[PDB]
């Protein structure tokens, strides 16, 4: 309160100092089931090069 | 990996040898398999008769050529060998065997099959 009013003493009243925020406790990400691997699997284990 | 022959084992002079190699655990579309012939008479060493990679490369034997006809049926996953003009001294034991990849170097011959005990008499 003191360092809003610039000043070592402060009268009787009541002072909006600041402001609180609760932080984030943790990142997520999200996608799709993504499923649907294109052939290398075909390319290097042909069967007759 | 298994391996069997089957075939008629008793036949008379001047006629012809048919031989039926029926395999499992390896199929002759990959890279490397291959799949091959070897008789043996009785008490005698063993003799390579023919051959047939992945690729259809059928290798005879020189001295048996002109003689030998050996071709695959992969749809019944088996093998046909046919030797004509069987002879007394033919009498022997066939046995199918598999050529397949090593770890630098092919390798042939690693599994055999069961022979089959060929005679050639009346």
């Amino acid at each position: 309160t003191k360092c809003t009013l610039k000043s070592f003493t402060v009268e009787k009243g009541i002072y909006q100092t600041s402001n609180f925020r609760v932080q984030p406790t943790e990142s997520i990400v999200r996608f799709p089931n993504i499923t649907n691997l294109c052939p290398f699997d075909e390319v290097f284990n042909a069967t007759r090069f | 990996i298994t391996l069997k022959e089957s075939g008629l084992t008793l036949v008379r002079p001047t006629q012809t040898l048919t031989l039926t190699c029926t395999f499992s655990g390896f199929s002759l579309i990959n890279s490397g398999v291959g799949v091959g012939w070897i008789r043996q008479p009785p008490g005698k060493a063993l003799e390579w008769l023919a051959l047939i990679y992945w690729d259809d490369d059928k290798r005879y034997n020189p001295s048996l050529r002109s003689r030998l006809t050996i071709s695959k049926a992969t749809s019944k996953n088996q093998v046909v060998l046919t030797m004509t003009n069987m002879d007394p001294v033919d009498t022997a034991t066939y046995y199918c065997t598999h050529r397949g990849p090593g770890h630098n170097t092919p390798i042939y011959f690693e599994f055999w099959g069961q022979g089959a005990l060929v005679t050639v008499s009346s």
